[PDB]
């Protein structure tokens, strides 16, 4: 399948994923597609921030699902 | 995976969302961190040693920096307020989101990826905070080109 992701910079990214991928590893492909590491990476599906501990198919993520992402960034 | 805010003895109810618990304007997703509602009144909590964020906020605000950290001491639980994360990375942009409904503000960060907004857009103060990946990320006041 193929979902996307709203960046807090505005950018709509296009991503491949599997319907039992985790988390974490959609973490690391955003930071592939983009640089963010996965310490300043929250993501949320409906206002709900996601748990990297899980996959898609939990949180019923259909393909062509926008999910977004918020930096949580440190410091 | 265990959160240890979720036995905070400084907080009561379940968890929830913070735009939730304290609902504004902010912008689009940047409050749904998980937080609680302050049970305990302020535990008098030391200055962080990593302060840049409090600096930065100081420096916009003209608030002092022993102000905004009672703030945050009376809004959050203690549990995400001084923590292993605060002694060794700093704070985040959570605190920043706190902070911004506290004091009605809408913080400009300008960090490495570019420039980001939180904080009510229901509000008239607008701050800015110059945002480094360093290592690690260091907060200052204003902007950079
Ligand atoms: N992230 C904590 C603040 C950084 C700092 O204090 O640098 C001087």
């Amino acid at each position: 399948m193929q979902i996307f992701v709203k960046t807090l910079t505005g950018k709509t990214i296009t991503l491949e994923v599997e319907p039992s991928d985790t988390i974490e590893n959609v973490k690391a492909k955003i930071q592939d597609k983009e640089g963010i590491p996965p310490d300043q990476q929250r993501l949320i599906f409906a206002g709900k921030q996601l748990e990297d501990g899980r996959t898609l198919s939990d949180y019923n993520i259909q393909k062509e699902s926008t999910l977004h992402l918020v930096l949580r960034l440190r410091g | 995976l265990p959160a240890p805010l979720t036995n905070d003895p400084t907080a009561i109810g379940p968890v929830l969302p913070f735009e939730e618990l304290h609902p504004r304007r902010y912008p689009e997703n940047t409050a749904t961190f998980l937080t609680r509602l302050r049970s305990l009144p302020s535990n008098h909590l030391p200055q962080p040693t990593l302060n840049c964020l409090l600096s930065a906020v100081s420096d916009q605000t003209k608030v002092s920096e022993e102000h905004l950290w009672e703030s945050l001491q009376t809004i959050l639980p203690d549990s995400q307020l001084s923590n292993e994360e605060t002694n060794t990375l700093g704070l985040s942009t959570e605190h920043l989101t706190a902070l911004a409904h506290l004091y009605n503000f809408q913080a400009t960060v300008y960090s490495d990826r570019g420039p980001i907004l939180f904080g009510p857009s229901d509000t008239i103060k607008r701050i800015d905070i110059t945002h480094t990946t360093g290592p690690p990320s260091h907060f200052s006041p204003g902007k950079r080109l």
